[PDB]
């Protein structure tokens, strides 16, 4: 059936009888049945190329020591998963058809949640779900970040791929705090204070002393994450927050330049999310089917009415205010003056738009309580069918009209719809773009495909690379950034796992590579 | 039990995207769906929805949230 | 005369001759005379132990890509200094006895500094001095951040040690973004967005894609940092610096435990440093002879006689506050009310110590001008020894009572003082202390090196470990962090460095040793 | 030349700690010191007082710096 890239049929059965003796039965998964959930992919192309041949689920330290020793012997690439709920860039599914999964689900243990110093220290498995429910039983006075999935996904997986999402301390890796990793060779790592005999400051300080490598393990191959740090955002007496309605599709320009300065001055101290017509629908449960049945991309005819029956603009920004009472009135009042003087969009709060979606939704992600409404975005068009195409820019307001219009004309050339959002981080902006289509429908697939290609190639051209891809397209992405950092990627690759165990391919890691 | 309950595994995970005032994904109270297509459409995912290993939620489990759901208005 | 270790005469002549003509005649120094000035050092022990063997300097990325090539192969060590201003670290001289000093002082040149996304790129030469000129002559609404040796130190070396400010920018490496570096083999890699062809987004996205590798080089002997960027604070309207002088040593407990929850909120946005009665004196430019003549360590009967005169306490805190009047006023009220409610301490604000030191170069420290004045704590005991010991705890106020009770009594054992200050971060509180003492004294010299390794023993017992340190105890303090951390780190330098010619030693980091 | 006038070189450099009003190091406005014990100092460092290379402060500012010095009250 379906055996690793190298791998004989007798050398992986003797690997499969190792990881039985180690594991036991029920925790090595080798069945069409039993592996068929982990193949389950949004990307255009067939399972086959993303199958797994087996499936390992390890619950100690101990026994991922174990799996690497026997992937060692008999040269078994692994592909280690979290949460495994990657919507968008692969899912659950391995980057090269026939690696074995380590799922570390089941390994899922709250080590301590701090309430004093505001820290967290967790094991892969542990979803944010998890983690609030904990947070809500125990009465702790701290709050979490997470992006969509919030509920079924986990701080380990999503900072492993440097995700993001909606609370002032929505720069996840940012805040990560000490990480233990073990590496091919089988020895246990921790980063900053972890290697000192009896510290407590693992999740206080993050360099320690020497070259600090946490980062070489987030989107990278060179280790398996067994534990994680971070710091958790202490509860505000008070939260309020706020949307900013916008008719024209040109004044994104002007929001832009003039939200700079109030999220670079932290005045605005969360990342503020402006959002596209179609994104604010999809996340509102709209299907484009109850609009036109017609072929191609959805008219401007079509986006304009949407507005007029729903009251949503061109570009709908969602942000929030934390702190006392009296920091938030004053804080309201800068924010306010600024709308006041633009002369442009419309003030909606909480009084206002009360239980209604889609602000309930986001009111609840930039408070840290988990919903999983904007999976509706996966319902605009069915199918099952999502690739995320995120670039990044400054965050200037020139370079959102060009970017929009840039990938609109990609889209559109392929009958896809233009469903994004502007992220702005103080400096950095980004341009979430969600290239939806129908998996079911064999030609919309292999125009996605093309889509997505070109995308990458029309923005490489203007100088902008993405920085988070799915499985399929992370060889070609490593391409943007230069045949140098390929060539230091593979030095430290040759170094660290000489044998190409730990999921060849990986950003475009693999020994098999000429670097 | 891993989610304890059927109607704990309904709260956690289901009912985010499948409680009606959500509405993400069809309501599947008090339909009287069969257990095995409940796994069928975990263990394989549809369209639309993702696909849960048994890592995530155990074949146990499964029959615990489909008798939920039956006996539900 | 002296000689890298390892290289012979004739092999080192060779190198000489070759570097002569890549680079020039006066860029080449090998006579004594010129060589004299990057051997002063405050550490314990004679010249002859950090005497370099030479002394090149280079204007531009293709001369340092020459200069490694030249070191590949007549197998030379290079030790790498921008400004070199690294009191009680090392200095300018190498670790290790023989290598060449690559002094990139001349390679100065402030590259771009952008006012509204507000980042500059520079080269490693460029000193805050040069940069504060350049932001008063353009008028450019930016502020500086930096620590006391301000104006004749550089941006470049102090992040490359990873060293701290007195600003909300104040924890300069997580500012950092961007850095090219030549690698050993002569490759030009650039970190984060550098790499992709045309972008503009080096020093508005840090991480990048695949794995981050900018911590890596920091506080690592890996690669040569040839240009670096970082994030500048936008100039607030309103400044508002402060002092709370606190008469008993006891009151550091509640201090910090009431202070830590004002930090964590960003109420106080920049790192609170609280220091001791000795360390405000020496900054206010007091010696230890115009009080007491008597040997060993400063009585506290004189310590008590030097509070009544000035009117300094036993802990002297300093913060300040950022942003509009009408927040820094709401800002203040909260600040104001904490330190009533504990009954404890008097503030001192601008209008009462006007031009009075130490607030005077505090106040300067906390919104970027430069100057020197904390140099004082030199003349304290005079005779240019000090070596800064500085270990890391949870912000907590138990931490203060048990580690200045170790120190002090570590310190008055072999005679010297206990010149301290916390530096209060969010979760983290440095206690950094100047271990202050007579260096053309042989016998005071010999007992300062004997204090330094107690201090790194008794403190390591209890489960502390510091993140920085001078040259000579490099090797020691690696020792801190365990076996496994150290054979991770021989590995990647096996395979960027496998001639060993990058700094061996820096950070214990040398091909020679057994891992 | 590297710092322009031998004004500069004080004013940005050690002027920082010899200033009158700063106080870190002596006074050394009209004081008479000869130029070749300026040099000494600056390039082998004086006890408390850090070296600087010629990278940093060339000889020909050192000679400038030394004239402005003697020329002042
Ligand atoms: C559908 C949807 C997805 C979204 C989203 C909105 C919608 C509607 N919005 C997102 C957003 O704003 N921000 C994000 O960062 N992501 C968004 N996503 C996608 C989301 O599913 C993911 O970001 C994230 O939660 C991924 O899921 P996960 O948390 O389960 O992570 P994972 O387990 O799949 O692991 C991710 C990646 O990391 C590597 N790997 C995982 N774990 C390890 C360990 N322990 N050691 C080494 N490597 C590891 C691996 O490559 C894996 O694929
Ligand atoms: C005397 C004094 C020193 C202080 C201080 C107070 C006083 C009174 N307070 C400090 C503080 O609060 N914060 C700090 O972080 N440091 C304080 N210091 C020490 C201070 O001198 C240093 O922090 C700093 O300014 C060091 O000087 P520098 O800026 O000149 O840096 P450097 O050139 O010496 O480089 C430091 C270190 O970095 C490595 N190296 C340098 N440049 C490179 C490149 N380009 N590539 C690779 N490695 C590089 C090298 O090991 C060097 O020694
Ligand atoms: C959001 C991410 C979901 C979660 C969590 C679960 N389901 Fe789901 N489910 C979702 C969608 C969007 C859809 C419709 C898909 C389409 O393309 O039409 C579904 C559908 C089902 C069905 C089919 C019902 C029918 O009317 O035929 C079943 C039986 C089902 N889902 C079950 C189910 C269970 C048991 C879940 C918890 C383990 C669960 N779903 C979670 C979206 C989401
Ligand atoms: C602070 C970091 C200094 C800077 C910058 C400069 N000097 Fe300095 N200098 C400093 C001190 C603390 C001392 C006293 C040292 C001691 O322990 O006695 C000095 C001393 C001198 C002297 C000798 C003065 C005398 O003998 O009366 C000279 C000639 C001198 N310094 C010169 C000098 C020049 C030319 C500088 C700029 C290039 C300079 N100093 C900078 C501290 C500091
Ligand atoms: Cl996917
Ligand atoms: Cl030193």
């Amino acid at each position: 059936a379906v055996l690793p890239k190298g791998v004989t049929q007798g050398e992986f059965n003797k690997a499969v009888q190792k990881f039985r003796a180690l594991l036991g039965d029920d925790n090595v998964l080798v069945e069409s049945d039993q592996l068929v959930p982990y193949n389950k992919i949004m990307m255009p192309v067939e399972n086959a190329a993303h199958a797994p041949s087996a499936a390992v689920t390890a619950t100690t330290v101990e026994q991922v020591q174990g799996v690497v020793k026997i992937c060692n012997e008999h040269k078994i690439p692994i592909w280690t998963i979290s949460t495994g709920r990657n919507f968008g860039y692969g899912s659950a599914a391995p980057v090269q058809r026939g690696q074995v999964i380590l799922d570390l689900k089941k390994m899922n243990k709250i080590i301590k949640i701090d309430p004093e110093m505001c820290y967290a220290l967790v094991e892969p498995g542990v979803t944010f779900g998890q983690m609030y429910d904990y947070i809500q039983e125990n009465n702790l006075p701290v709050m979490l970040s997470f992006s969509a999935p919030s509920a079924i996904a986990g701080p380990v997986g999503n900072t492993m791929d440097r995700g993001v999402g909606y609370t002032p301390y929505g720069e996840h890796f940012m805040m990560q705090c000490g990480m233990e990793v073990v590496l091919a060779n089988g020895d246990v790592y921790r980063t900053g204070m972890g290697g000192v005999p009896g510290s407590n400051t693992w999740q206080i300080f993050k360099w320690g002393y020497g070259p600090t490598l946490d980062g070489m393990f987030t989107q990278a191959n060179y280790g398996i994450c067994t534990k994680m740090g971070f710091w958790l955002m202490p509860k505000p007496p008070v939260f309020k927050p706020f949307e900013v309605i916008f008719e024209d599709e040109a004044d994104i320009v002007e929001i832009v330049d003039a939200l700079r300065p109030l999220r670079m001055s932290n005045t605005i101290p969360n990342s503020v999310v402006i959002a596209s017509t179609l994104w604010e629908a999809g996340s509102a449960h709209l299907t484009r089917a109850q609009y036109t049945t017609e072929p191609g991309h959805t008219p401007d005819s079509v986006i304009k009415q949407m507005q007029k029956d729903t009251g949503m603009g061109a570009w709908n920004l969602y942000a929030a205010l934390y702190g006392t009472q009296e920091q938030v009135d004053v804080n309201w009042k800068i924010v306010t003056d600024v709308f006041k003087k633009l002369g442009k969009g419309r003030i909606v709060t909480q009084e206002e738009a009360g239980d209604t979606q889609p602000f309930k939704y986001r009111a609840q992600l930039m408070s840290g309580v988990p919903n999983l409404q904007e999976f509706g975005l996966y319902n605009w068009r069915g199918g099952g069918g999502s690739m995320w195409f995120a670039p990044v820019s400054e965050a200037r307001g020139s370079e959102c009209k060009k970017q929009a219009a840039m990938a609109k004309r990609v889209l559109h050339k392929y009958g896809l719809d233009y469903v994004a959002e502007f992220i702005v981080a103080p400096r950095d902006m980004h341009h979430v773009i969600d290239v939806l289509y129908d998996r079911t429908n064999p030609e919309e697939t292999k125009r996605a495909d093309a889509c997505f290609n070109e995308l990458l190639d029309e923005f490489e051209k203007e100088g902008y690379a993405v920085y988070r891809v799915n499985t399929r397209f992370q060889d070609r992405v490593a391409q943007s950034y230069g045949p140098v950092k390929r060539k230091l990627e593979h030095a430290i690759k040759r170094a660290v796992d000489p044998n190409n165990i730990l999921a060849p391919g990986r950003s475009g890691i693999d020994l098999n590579n000429d670097f | 039990s891993q989610w304890g309950s059927g109607k704990n595994l309904y709260d956690k995970v289901c009912g985010h995207c499948h409680k009606p005032e959500v509405g993400v994904g069809p309501v599947l109270e008090g339909r009287g769906l069969p257990e095995a297509y409940i796994k069928d459409i975990v263990r394989n995912g549809f369209r639309a929805m993702p696909a849960f290993p048994a890592s995530y939620v155990d074949d146990e489990s499964l029959t615990q949230v489909a008798e939920y759901l039956s006996s539900l208005p």
